[PDB]
């Protein structure tokens, strides 16, 4: 499982002035054991359409 | 091998967050339907 | 700028936007700015703008030889694609040329059918290097004198 | 929505799976024989979910969603050539099935 | 303009190997670089200050 | 104050502008030798 590209949501233009992301708040979140098997789910549900 | 597995410019190439496999989920799909009949046979009479 | 602001956000690069408080606006009305150290890169800034406008125009002179491979010898090229050619002269290329390319490269995706479109454009930049490049792919053309043959 | 999402082209090697999976009305040869630019990989499921944040006041969002759209197209010309590609054996779902 | 000047200036052969005005379109040709070329502006010519 | 990415990519455009092409010889380099064939006339 590939994650996008880190500098895509925030630029750095100096060392002090960097661009904010809207979803800062989840971006910077880890799942647990639990829900990365709920997203295991949905990438089974994807490969199978009905 | 094939060609479309070449990054070229660096915007698809991201890191590697976890692995996913043929027989990983097939005793997975039988374990989450199974896991959901011995869930609403306990709660319920 | 303004008239792509106004109409629709898509059609052209967005500016960058940036987030500041409400009392700061009251903090730059009473705060000027007096330049006193300049930038010490100024008088080393047309010679860079020399360098980097030179080795893009060398690899524009490399696509335009390498991309008419496949219609010359089609035989050994049954299943060579137009990202095979790239990637051959950008581990050729040097290092810090492709390292000011992807500090957007990385920030906006581009597909094939956009390089192929600044490779044919016609804009050059003539130095030492890429005045010898264009005679070196002329004098090449016959591969008989790069010692092969079918 | 406006997406023809599922086509037959040729005669499979199964004889019972026909169908030819396409989300978002995109073909696996977009990953290797490109059709439009970088700016204009779309469709219209997704664009107008971008008109919409843009209308109503969220256009910071609205830029979110549209940088991470090329990353989008490419996931889904990926999940088409597992679909269709891998995922046709015996086992797969035959189309009078499909269609029910 | 030091080095044009001596005495010894009447035989010589310069060899300079880059030409100064550099057309800025070959610049502006790197498709989808507006970013690209902001970020090697400040970093380039902005000044420092109090 | 600049980001030490950038000012690593500005300080090898400035050892690409002394990276010499060319070279200054006296005599060319060789393009032509002969081979003997035990023969008095012609090789």
């Amino acid at each position: 499982y590939i994650a996008p590209n880190p500098r895509i949501s925030s630029i750095t233009l100096t060392q002090r002035i960097t661009t904010t992301g809207p979803f800062a708040i989840l971006t910077g979140s880890t799942p647990t054991a639990q829900q990365l098997n709920d997203v295991r789910k949905i990438y089974l549900a994807l490969m199978f359409p009905g | 091998q094939r060609p479309e597995r070449i990054k070229t410019t660096p915007y698809l190439e991201g890191d590697v967050l976890s692995s996913d496999s043929g027989p990983l989920l097939s005793v997975f799909a039988l374990q989450e339907i199974m896991q959901k009949v011995r869930q609403v046979q306990a709660d319920y009479m | 700028l303004l008239p792509d602001l106004i109409a629709g956000a898509h059609q052209n690069a967005d500016p960058v936007v940036l987030d500041v408080s409400w009392i700061s606006l009251w903090f730059a009305f009473n705060r000027s700015f007096e330049p006193t150290h300049r930038n010490e890169m100024l008088e080393v800034a047309p010679l860079i703008e020399s360098v980097y406008a030179s080795e893009l125009s060398v690899m524009k002179v490399d696509m335009r030889h390498l991309s008419l491979m496949q219609r010359r010898f089609p035989d050994v090229l049954i299943q060579a694609r137009p990202s095979h050619f790239w990637k051959a002269v950008l581990n050729d290329s040097p290092e810090a040329v492709k390292a000011v390319m992807n500090l957007s490269h990385s920030h906006n995706f581009i597909n094939i059918r956009d390089m192929m479109r600044w490779v044919m454009l016609p804009s050059l930049q003539p130095s030492l290097k890429l005045a010898l490049e264009e005679e070196a792919w002329a004098a090449a053309n016959d591969f008989e004198d790069l010692m092969l043959t079918d | 929505w406006a997406t023809i999402d599922v086509e037959y082209r040729e005669p499979a090697p199964y004889v019972h799976a026909q169908r030819y999976i396409r989300y978002c009305g995109i073909d696996s040869r977009e990953l290797i024989n490109p059709t439009t630019y970088g700016i204009g990989m779309t469709y219209h499921c997704y664009n107008e979910m971008l008109r919409m944040l843009v209308a109503a006041g969220k256009d910071s969002e609205a830029a979110y969603f549209r940088s991470m759209l090329p990353f989008h197209m490419v996931r889904f010309a990926r999940i088409n050539q597992i679909i269709n590609e891998d995922l046709h054996s015996v086992f797969s779902l035959p189309d009078d099935m499909f269609n029910a | 303009q030091e080095v044009l000047t001596d005495f010894r200036r009447q035989d010589t052969i310069w060899v300079l190997a880059l030409q100064l005005p550099v057309n800025p379109q070959v610049v502006w040709d790197v498709p989808r670089s507006s970013i690209a070329n902001l970020i090697m502006n400040i970093a380039t010519c902005l000044p420092t200050g109090e | 104050f600049t980001v030490p990415d950038v000012q690593k990519i500005l300080d090898d455009i400035k050892a690409l502008a002394a990276e010499q092409v060319y070279k200054i010889v006296k005599v060319p380099s060789i393009s032509f030798r002969h081979i003997v064939m035990q023969s008095r006339d012609r090789v």
